[PDB]
């Protein structure tokens, strides 16, 4: 029942290699909605859901006029961090910012988000009190300075409690069928001999949405947490994701062995073991 | 600079069973910077017409892509997933196993 | 819908 829209925008200085790409997506939970690709052919915002498609060519222009500003700023900014890294002008380097609103299970603003990253490292983010910054170097404290002039705490807030979550609510309306449906995984274990005294007992859930999930072993009904090979939640492509978790057991102790799984989408928590 | 070294995770869309169309999946994850290169392989031949996810990136900024393609699984055909990165010395390969 | 301003860094 708890839902969040988050953008992700990602700009990249490639020198001798034309001007810094610059790309934005736009996602409700685990669903991406929106994109814009500085590189494309020609450059606008296009629908990557279907239930983001009924939008006029007004939302679309807007996006798209947001998203051509975006682009200009982000090449600045790249120049201005260089240069308050004292970098050269031969290397790539990367802005990254990802900001939005979380919802709780009534629909109501929980919290919002805004952070930015230079080179995958924390530069500056908005604290949740979405009135003051976090600056991680002097670096990032100059951005808080022009930030603090330009009033933008103050707008971000703003546009986190009144147009995010309002949009992100339409969208919620919009999308219902597939958004506000947990589909639960899919189950079962396998049994693999790995040699005379070991075996491999694998546990997995495919087919569900959202992406959350727990997966745990457990022996004589206690963690397994060490001896657990746990996979990266991956992607199916359909919206669905698929996880698998392992422990390599003493034949035949399979039994004393049970694999748990928790998701939004099951009506009551699984516990499974190895079905010979 | 500090540079994250991908992720990879080569497996189907559906379970596999020979002889029914299916998709062959490439996720690489945990990566930065973003430049990656990622090819699909039959056979140790590289897949033509390959399609990938819009770049995006998790909670600890680096990024991740889903690489895809139509195929059918038979008993004796290889696929495999080939991926080079800033962080790599050469192209890694990841074989695809049907109970991984 | 996202943030409409862009401020340089």
């Amino acid at each position: 029942g708890s839902h969040s829209m988050r953008y992700f925008y990602t700009a990249m200085s490639r020198p001798g290699r034309g001007e810094p790409r610059f790309i934005a997506v736009g996602y409700v939970d685990d669903t991406q909605f929106v994109r814009f690709d500085s590189d494309a052919a020609s450059p606008r915002t296009e629908p990557r859901a279907p239930w983001i498609e009924q939008e006029g060519p007004e939302y679309w222009d807007r996006n798209t006029q947001i998203f051509k500003t975006n682009t200009q700023t982000y090449r600045e900014s790249l120049r201005n961090l260089r240069g308050y890294y004292n970098q050269s002008e031969a290397g790539s380097h990367i802005i990254q910012r990802m900001y939005g609103c979380d919802l709780g299970p009534d629909g109501r603003l929980l919290r919002g988000h805004d952070q930015s990253a230079y080179d995958g490292k924390d530069y500056i983010a908005l604290n949740e009190d979405l009135s003051s910054w976090t600056a991680a170097d002097t670096a990032a404290q100059i951005t808080q300075r022009k930030w603090e002039a330009a009033r933008v705490a103050e707008q971000l807030r703003a546009y986190l409690e009144g147009l995010c979550v309002e949009w992100l609510r339409r969208y919620l309306e919009n999308g219902k069928e597939t958004l506000q449906r947990a589909d639960p995984p899919k189950t079962h274990v396998t049994h693999h001999p790995v040699s005379d005294h070991e075996a491999t007992l694998r546990c997995w859930a495919l087919g569900f949405y959202p992406a959350e999930i727990t997966l745990t072993w457990q022996r004589d009904g206690e963690d397994q947490t060490q001896d657990t090979e746990l996979v990266e939640t991956r992607p199916a492509g359909d919206r669905t994701f698929q996880k698998w978790a392992a422990v390599v057991v003493p034949s035949g102790e399979e039994q004393r062995y049970t694999c748990h799984v928790q998701h939004e989408g099951l009506p009551k928590p699984l516990t499974l073991r190895w079905e010979p | 600079m500090i540079q994250r070294t991908p992720k990879i995770q080569v497996y189907s869309r559906h379970p596999a069973e020979n002889g029914k169309s299916n998709f062959l999946n490439c996720y690489v994850s945990g990566f930065h910077p973003s430049d990656i290169e990622v090819d699909l392989l039959k056979n140790g031949e590289r897949i033509e017409k390959v399609e990938h996810s819009d770049l995006s990136f998790s909670k600890d900024w680096s990024f991740y892509l889903l690489y895809y393609t139509e195929f059918t699984p038979t008993e004796k055909d290889e696929y495999a997933c080939r991926v080079n990165h800033v962080t790599l010395s050469q192209p890694k390969i990841v074989k695809w196993d049907r109970d991984m | 819908l996202p943030f409409d301003k862009s401020t340089i860094m």
